């Protein structure tokens, strides 16, 4: 029937499970939206990356999906439930004519629904919805996942909040994940200790993915870690520590109520946007953030925004979307840049895909290095030369490696130049 | 490493034996300048610049109490995260006879420097050979160390325009005076930081 | 200074300065934190911080304390704030559940700390305390500021500006002393400052007040070429745009930089240009939500509009960490047991310096990942090289054809693999010419 196009699936060698009718979003168009006249995002299955100077732009955008996906979710939960909708919030294009602002979507969800195209202010999103809504009542199904972690979920440390699998969709869209709900459905599961899979999943979901945390758990009610080989309470963890902690939580524990009949419920298919992945993290974890996200939630097209080249240095560049300098509203089609980034040099990341030298230019310490060479290049190898390298050089600072190095080529080629004559 | 020739013992050493005499009754100021002749500044292990210096005893004191006072047994290391430092308290249960000892071995038959930075065993190493060169490289942290790592690769990669513009002259000349350039530039690298690394990319094997 | 107080007296030592031949105002008795103590706080047994009273940037892993050491700050500093306002304002407790170490037999920790205030208080010493009997010896600490307050009661002085801008910086307002209102609550009142520009306009010296931060915002933030209000109106990116519709960062800057301005205005309206007052300011993460664009430029543009106000800064931005000098940067060793007593400068030279060069030496990372398997292929394709005398060989050619594909014709990585089989091969012919 229709709820086996949804359940099948396949194994890869890797041991993930993949779904067939795979469901994530194909295309996506702005119409007179904030900034942009019009402008279409194709996007990847697997991955997408959107770059650029302001938030304004990418925000733009994940909160777009994140207004869209408020349709699914709300008539996922109440029959033919309103989602969020503009409803014009000054979300019109500032000096557009039409005064009117559609957020064109197409989703995919397999080989029959090839194309369900969605526009906000006709809303078929419904039609799929409604066999989201009553399959899943006369038989339980995996839902798709949708979420949103803005800024909003650096928040300092009404439902029956458990034991439904409503109580997620209830704020997820918010900008925010509910780490309080988060903790107080671990401490219900502590308590009754199925629960224990998940809560074990969960716990091996934190430790995988977070670097720090070692261990985790309950105790007289209140929660310890063992953050950096020591045992501290939940509050105790510092703000980065936390907000990672809170957004990886967030997500497994909407996951795995969601997806109860996965043997690993981590891979079930969802959206998941992610505003700020960078967010109070060391360069060390931004080096394997991605890395350990893609490896605990494989089937999930993450839609995340980051400033952070260190970040780039581990994604294919087909999956960024480069919002190129200079780029007025009236662009069409953004596309991939083209030096491939994963695995690059930081330093050719900088310069070339973010348009930034490698060394600011704000201030010069009243030397340059591109001045010694430019000086010995012009006089081929000497009084001001030598004072532009004494100035500070003389050390074994890389700022006298290369000029040293390059005092020797110009020697030696006057040499050549001297046999050659 | 470099090659060093083990000098002749400063005769503040003779003064103290083992067991009776612990090593902070000697003054250090009395024996850094034979270990300073026998380097040239720079660390019997990594040959950084030493400005952290740091007097050490190849064979542990704590293990080899009996060695304690031995001039051949005596290095000045830098330090920490790499080298003697590493030694004694970030590696473990390592066999000193493993290590390469820089002043009584060649360390060019066993340690080869590529131009990215790295260093692994020479080509052709089996057994003994290969085993010396990997806890060499895993004890002192020749390349584990971020830091090393980093200034050796950008002290390589600082030279290699040269490397390449040298041996590009071949045919341009006849090859004694080509010879002869060859010899000044291993001449340099001597007073340079890292210089085996640098003498690996400039010589012919 | 204390000796006067009991006893022109004592006004003049606070009010005091001269002005530099670059325009900035100087205090002639600087006040600035020197050192820093504490015992059994957090993560710490003991550690002990000296700062510059021109900037201090603490970084390092995830944890640590940069933040701690901020809201240590900020705990000492509301003892100031409270005793400027009334006497007797008994400031802020240390958190008698979070603030002490959890692993220390004393069950009690101390936060000592000691001020600067020129050549007659060379050391106002101060320490905050709790207990699981502890008490604090914040005496001296409200004696300066019985004397801030009690002077400025007989005749106004610039009063020190004190702020902390924490994570939540993103998420009757006419009186002078109202800059002190929650200006250690870890965020900026930014409707605060809405509500006050608000009224500055509808007023419309004041007029002054309401250009210096205009002033502020248009040289420190380097998206808002103007500011106005009809709510309020700002040029963003070259084209008109309402304040609520303004980028996050973009946003979160302008707070930051408008809520300093305001607050650091009003505590000082007896200077000619008001940006040269005194204080302490606290940032966490100043490369918030900034492109590198921004995070190259912040720094720099933020300290030339306040001056000689001490800035203590914790960061993560290699970027940032470019324009700071060598003697400013205090690090955490990355493998320390907790009981590291003191912490120090850098030893390389990072102003003006590559960021590569600083992601690797100060900050202690790889400059590519090491866990994609791509960034090692020129590792193994020089040692595959070298393997067979240095010239070009199938599993090499295999390795250089992948290298071609994934990093591209004109990718630097190519360049390297060529001139390595250049190299080699020739060093090879070298060899056989040598042979014979
Ligand atoms: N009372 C305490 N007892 C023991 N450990 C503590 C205590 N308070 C905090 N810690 C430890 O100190 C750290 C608290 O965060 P910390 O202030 O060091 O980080 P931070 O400055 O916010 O850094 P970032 O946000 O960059 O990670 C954690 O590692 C925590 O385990
Ligand atoms: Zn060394």
């Amino acid at each position: 029937m229709c709820r086996d196009y949804i359940q099948d699936g396949h194994v890869d060698e890797s041991g993930i499970f993949r779904p067939d009718n795979a469901f994530y979003l194909r295309r996506l168009t702005l119409k007179d939206f904030r900034r942009f006249s019009l402008l279409e995002i194709k996007l990847e299955e697997d991955l997408t990356v959107i770059i650029g100077n302001n938030g304004k732009g990418k925000a733009a955008i994940l909160y777009a999906i994140a207004k869209t996906l408020s349709w699914f979710v709300a008539n996922i939960l109440k029959e033919g439930g309103s989602g969020q909708r503009l409803s014009e919030m000054t979300d019109i294009k500032n000096d557009a004519e039409d005064r009117y602002s559609d957020v064109s979507s197409t989703f995919f969800f397999g080989k029959g629904l090839k194309s369900v195209p969605i526009r906000l202010s006709v809303k078929p999103a419904k039609d799929l919805a409604d066999i989201w809504r009553v399959i899943n009542e006369v038989n339980t199904i995996n839902l798709p996942t949708f979420a949103l972690y803005n800024v909003e979920r650096s928040q300092p440390f009404n439902t029956g909040r458990r034991e439904e699998r409503f109580d997620a969709y209830s704020q997820t869209l918010g900008g925010a994940g509910r780490f309080d709900h988060f903790v107080e459905w671990y401490i219900y599961l502590h308590k009754r200790t199925t629960e224990s899979v998940q809560k074990s999943i969960v716990e091996k979901a934190i430790c995988s993915v977070v670097p720090s945390i070692s261990n985790i758990w309950v105790e007289m009610d209140l929660v310890k870690v063992t953050n950096d080989g020591h045992d501290v309470t939940i509050d105790q963890l510092s703000d980065g520590q936390r907000v990672f902690l809170s957004l990886v939580a967030d997500l497994a524990r909407r996951m795995v109520m969601l997806n109860p009949l996965l043997e690993n419920p981590l891979e079930g298919r969802g959206i998941v946007l992610i505003d700020e992945i960078e967010l109070h993290l060391h360069p060390k974890w931004q080096q394997e953030v991605i890395l350990n996200l893609r490896s605990a939630f494989p089937n999930i097209q993450f839609i995340i925004t980051t400033h952070s080249p260190i970040v780039l240095s581990t994604i294919e560049k087909r999956c960024i979307r480069e919002f190129e300098p200079n780029d007025d509203g009236d662009q069409s089609f953004l596309d991939s840049p083209d030096m491939q980034t994963k695995g690059s040099e930081n330093a050719q990341i900088l310069e070339q895909v973010m348009n930034v030298h490698s060394t600011p230019p704000g201030i010069a310490e009243s030397h340059w290095l591109g001045n010694f060479e430019l000086l010995l290049l012009d006089n081929s190898g000497s009084q001001v030369l030598y004072d532009q390298i004494k100035a500070h050089f003389g050390i074994d600072s890389i700022e006298l490696k290369k000029a040293d190095s390059l005092i020797r080529i110009n020697k030696m080629k006057n040499k050549l130049n001297k046999i050659r004559a | 490493m470099r090659e060093l020739a083990r000098l002749e013992r400063p005769e503040i050493l003779d003064q103290y034996i083992a067991g009776q005499n612990d090593w902070m009754e000697i003054d250090q100021s009395a024996v850094w300048p034979k270990l300073t002749e026998m380097q040239g500044g720079f660390c019997a292990y990594c040959e950084c610049r030493l400005n952290r210096c740091h007097i050490e005893h190849f064979r542990p004191r704590g293990k080899f109490p009996a060695l304690t006072f031995i001039w051949n047994n005596l290095f000045g290391s830098c330090g920490w995260s790499r080298c003697g430092i590493y030694k004694d308290n970030g590696a473990g249960a390592y066999n000193a006879d493993d290590l390469i000892k820089p002043d009584e071995e060649n360390p060019d038959d066993y340690l080869l420097f590529l131009t990215t930075g790295e260093v692994v065993p020479a080509i052709g190493l089996t057994g003994r050979a290969l085993k010396k060169a990997q806890e060499t490289i895993r004890v002192f942290n020749l390349n584990g160390d971020i830091k090393l790592f980093g200034s050796r690769r950008t002290a390589v990669q600082a030279i290699m325009p040269n490397v390449e513009y040298l041996y590009t002259l071949l045919e341009e000349f006849d090859e004694d005076d080509w010879n002869e350039m060859l010899r000044d530039e291993l001449e340099k690298i001597e007073s340079d930081e890292y210089k085996t690394a640098l003498k690996h990319a400039w010589t012919f094997n």
